[PDB]
């Protein structure tokens, strides 16, 4: 993972730094961010394509 | 409670014992004579009601059937009838242009009417039983 | 001799005895490319999943449509279809659309003529030149 | 209808439930309308005694290899596939019934041939009796006092 | 291909299958909303209301079809409207009896409660079709279900030679509406009014049904219920039904059955006499009670009308709107039960 | 006492000092109710507009708030029973009969604590194969 310089610099706690390294980037498409959601996907009446 | 006349106490029954009744229900001082079954719209979108909500109504000017008319003095008392409403949702019209214009005056004025009505269904309409009263 | 005729029917009056909600599908088209789906897809994440769950008799289908405005197109009992364009609406306009779709009926908008719509016959039957005390011109 | 039979309907309803259409150009009451109840009644219970009937059954084999939902409220209703209603409710069995009881003797029809009853309507005859019988119990006693007749008087008796 | 994979996630083997697998109706968002629109119990799942949208024309299989379902509904339905409708009027002729049955429970009624529902059917039947999908096969001829009725001797005669069937036979002989029992593939094609029957077959069967199967889940109250909410809540004009041959002739046959002095046909008020649209009310009274009443342009017709309305009003004679039914009492401890109403049967006359 | 004022007629024909006394007054549209304590000065402004004006003694003032509810009818009406429904800023308010009377409003981030059946509740139904009901009521 090559870590940018404005995250650097934005990093101040140990915390920061493992929220850089292990989060993920973003989904930028609607359909896989709605599959992580937790009601959508659950709902029996809703049907996700 | 103010007890009931005793002449309405024994003709109450003879009216409940006829084969159709209909009543003139009260909604926010306007009338609408209904029988269960119909399908009142309202010219107004009642606030706070969705599709499936059971309304009770219980200001009725006039109850009656074909021979009887039962008449309250401002309203009949509610302890005689049960009337129930369902609500079917709202309904809309055609937008609407009016045209606000004065004569060898160019600007016409536009004003666009879109209102939304309320829907009801008569499903109950009964005489209750008095004797005990 | 009486004999029964075979061409007529019951006719149904929704509301008494059962109701039954007259939406019974709701198609939410987004865009992940169109900035007019800014908004809907705003709703779709935040205020969709309980609305969602509020209905539990209506089928809610997602499925993107990009280059193409967001619409919200409600399939009725009757067979009709209403289609709502919310391009450039915010999510709380979405669902205030949405809402009005699922209190809505699948007929055409009419204008106010009558209030009540009865097919029972009147308990007092219409009037008869014939049927009361009579009448001297 | 067992004892205390004749005292259950009335003595203008015992009457009418025997008698036919045919009698008497239908001038005095016939029992075709209670025959129509009587016949709901009885297939509802004989529907019944096919669902509630402890028994086993051998489950089909799908040709595509499919498995049943195999559901304890839906295998009372996969009984209807080996034991029909109309196995048991049988025109012969049913007419047989009153033969035995001394219906014959008593019922009020004019048949059009008396030489050959058979060929006279005797089943359609017997069977519109028996349905009446149980269609007057019903609407004068209640359908808990009919239900009770129609396993036992009935069904107890046609296996 | 790549740029298009399948919607719906599905082995290869499902396309083949006469109907989908009871576990597709766990992922369907149609069968979901179809259960929530109807309200019914959580006792019924998934898996049986799929179960119910299965005809027998799509599967041959006695179980994942409709045939067990759709008779044990059918039974409850005829019973409850038949018990409902001889407590409400008494004196119904059999042969109205029998419309107002097929009025109520029958083919055509039935079709408008599936689709009040919002029962959409499936094109062809199919194991990649939803399960909340009506899906049966319309150019099958021979399907049908189990019926009470038996098959009739005569049934070829009568039909093409004319021959007379009965009202008193059609009890116990005909089904319990009246009618006589027993009376590869190309889609370039139009509908045909043999399909148009299959389309009706199939919706009624599948309303049956969903009886079926509130029975056997919920229980028989649950089930009457039902009945009393979705197909008894009908409205239907009883009066509307009657079809009189020589009213005239069968009124005087009432009055002298009931003992009821003769009629007399009465002139109460008359206009217009000599003219292109006059009226004449003319009413039959017995005696000095007055029976009917009938208003027409002829003076025959007045007196035809206003013997066909003292006729109605005999027939039409309801205790109530709501009485008490014989099944009221098997049923959790109620009142005791009071003797209704049973009527001789409608006059025979000439 | 007060003095209850009713604007019974317009003035839009009268002269621009009558339309002065009836802003002083605070009489702005037609049939518009104000109360205005007795005295002198008020007396000679109702001595200006006498003629459009209806005067009345009242006991005490009515607020803002009495004064449209006695023009008010009654609604006709009582909601006795309400169907799920979700309100945006409070959460998911489930059914509600009035008539056994519960307003129970359920929010969370996950439908298990919305309060509805969601798909697992669904499977959950789907494998009870053995339950049934009584043969009495069956
Ligand atoms: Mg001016």
């Amino acid at each position: 993972h090559i870590l940018s310089d404005g995250k650097l610099t934005s990093i101040q706690t140990v915390a920061n730094f493992m929220d850089a390294l292990v989060t993920p980037p973003k989904p930028k498409k609607l359909a896989e961010q709605i599959e992580q959601s937790s009601i959508l996907p659950e709902l029996p009446n809703v049907k996700v394509y | 409670q103010p007890p009931i006349s005793q002449q309405v106490k024994e003709l109450l029954p003879v009216l409940a014992a006829q084969p159709g009744h209909y009543t003139t229900i009260h909604i926010h001082g306007k009338p609408y004579l209904v029988t269960e079954g119909d399908t009142v719209k309202l010219p107004f979108k009642m606030p706070g009601v969705a599709p499936g909500d059971v309304l009770r109504l219980n200001r009725a000017s006039v109850i009656g059937s074909r021979d009887l008319t039962l008449q309250g003095a401002p309203y009949v008392d509610e302890r005689l009838f049960e009337c129930r409403a369902i609500v079917m949702g709202t309904e809309s019209e055609p937008m609407r242009v009016m045209i606000k214009k004065k004569r060898r005056c160019r600007k016409k004025k536009h004003v666009f009417s879109k209102h939304k009505y309320t829907v009801l269904r008569i499903n109950q309409l009964k005489i209750n039983d008095v004797s005990s009263l | 001799t009486v004999k029964a005729l075979t061409q007529i029917s019951s006719a149904g009056r929704n509301g008494v005895g059962a109701f039954v909600l007259q939406c019974k599908k709701l198609d939410i088209h987004y865009s992940d490319w169109a900035g007019s789906s800014r908004g809907m897809n705003g709703f779709i994440k935040s205020l969709l999943p309980k609305f969602a769950a509020a209905n539990p008799q209506i089928e809610f289908v997602v499925s993107p449509r990009p280059a193409k405005h967001p619409i919200l197109m409600g399939h009725y009992i009757n067979g009709r279809t209403k289609a709502i364009c919310v391009r450039n609406m915010e999510p709380l306009e979405i669902l205030k659309k949405a809402e009005l779709l699922r209190d809505a009926s699948g007929e055409k908008p009419q204008k106010f003529k009558k209030p009540v719509t009865s097919t029972n016959p009147s308990v007092r039957g219409v009037w008869s030149p014939y049927h009361g005390q009579g009448m001297a011109v | 209808l067992g004892q205390g039979g004749s005292r259950m309907l009335s003595e203008e309803t015992k009457w009418l439930a025997v008698t036919h259409k045919s009698f008497d150009y239908g001038r005095r009451g016939y029992n075709t309308r209670l025959a129509f109840l009587g016949r709901q009644i009885i297939a509802l219970e004989t529907t019944r005694s096919i669902l509630t009937s402890p028994v086993l059954n051998e489950p089909i084999v799908d040709k595509y290899g499919r498995t049943p939902y195999n559901h304890a409220a839906l295998a009372n209703i996969d009984k209807l596939i080996y034991t029909q209603p109309l196995d048991i409710m049988d025109k012969t069995k049913i007419a047989r019934m009153g033969i035995d009881f001394g219906l014959l003797t008593v019922m009020r029809w004019k048949p059009r041939m008396p030489e050959d009853l058979e060929s006279s309507g005797v089943v359609v005859v017997l069977n519109s009796t028996l349905f009446a019988i149980i269609g007057a119990i019903s609407l004068e006693k209640g359908a808990a006092v009919a239900q009770r007749i129609v396993r036992e008087k009935i069904l107890k008796r046609l296996g | 291909n790549d740029r298009f994979p399948p919607l719906e996630p599905l082995p290869p083997a499902a396309e083949s299958l006469p109907s989908p697998l009871p576990e597709r109706a766990l992922t369907s968002a149609k069968l979901a909303a179809l259960h929530a629109r109807l309200n019914l119990s959580p006792k019924i799942p998934l898996q049986t209301l799929a179960r119910t949208l299965v005809d027998a024309s799509a599967d041959e299989n006695p179980q994942f079809n409709n045939a067990n379902l759709a008779f044990v509904g059918q039974t409850l339905i005829n019973y409850h409207i038949a018990e409902w409708l001889l407590c409400k009027y008494p004196r119904l002729p059999q042969g109205i009896l029998f419309s107002a049955m097929k009025a109520y429970a029958g083919p055509k009624p039935l079709l408008q409660i599936a689709r009040s529902w919002g029962v959409d059917t499936a094109a062809v039947p199919g194991g990649e079709v939803d399960p909340g999908l009506l899906q049966f096969d319309a150019l099958k001829p021979g399907v049908a279900i189990t019926n009470f009725g038996y098959k009739r001797t005569e049934l070829a005669y009568l039909e093409k030679f004319k021959w007379r069937r009965g009202m008193a036979s059609r009890v116990v002989l005909d089904d319990d509406f009246g009618d006589v029992v027993r009376s590869d593939v190309s889609y370039d094609r139009y509908g045909n009014p043999d399909t148009r029957a299959a389309a009706e077959r199939a919706h009624a069967y599948f309303v049956r049904a969903v009886v079926g199967a509130i029975y056997a889940h919920c229980g028989r109250e649950a089930a009457k219920a039902f009945v009393k909410a979705h197909i008894m809540s009908r409205t239907l004009d009883i009066a509307k039904l009657f079809e009189f041959k020589y009213p005239t002739r069968e009124l005087a046959a009432l009055c002298a059955r009931e003992d009821f002095e003769p009629p007399v046909a009465r002139l109460l008020s008359e206009t217009g006499r000599q003219s292109r649209t006059p009226v004449f009310v003319v009413g039959i009274y017995s005696g000095s009670d007055k029976l009917g009443e009938g208003a027409a342009s002829s003076l025959d017709h007045a007196r035809f009308k206003a013997a066909m309305n003292a006729l109605k009003a005999w027939y039409l004679y309801s205790p109530g709107e709501n009485p008490r039914v014989p099944s009221d009492m098997l049923e959790e401890g109620a009142k005791p039960w009071t003797p209704a109403y049973i009527d001789m049967g409608e006059v025979i006359s000439r | 006492s007060f003095f209850r004022i009713t604007l019974h007629r317009s003035a839009i024909g009268l002269p621009k000092r009558t339309h002065g006394v009836l802003a002083a007054l605070g009489l702005r549209r037609r049939n518009q109710t104000v109360f205005h304590p007795v005295e002198p000065q008020f007396a000679g402004m109702l001595m200006k507009v006498k003629e459009l004006v209806r005067v009345e003694e009242v006991p005490h003032r009515l607020t803002k708030r009495e004064l449209k509810d006695e023009r008010k009818p009654d609604a006709g009406f009582v909601v006795e029973k309400q169907v799920r429904r979700f309100i945006p800023g409070v959460g998911v308010q489930d059914e509600v009969d009035f008539s056994k009377v519960g307003a129970v409003v359920r929010d969370g981030k996950r439908a298990g604590d919305l309060g509805v059946r969601t798909r697992s509740d669904w499977e959950v139904i789907g494998k009870m194969k053995s339950v049934l009901p009584k043969v009495k009521a069956l």
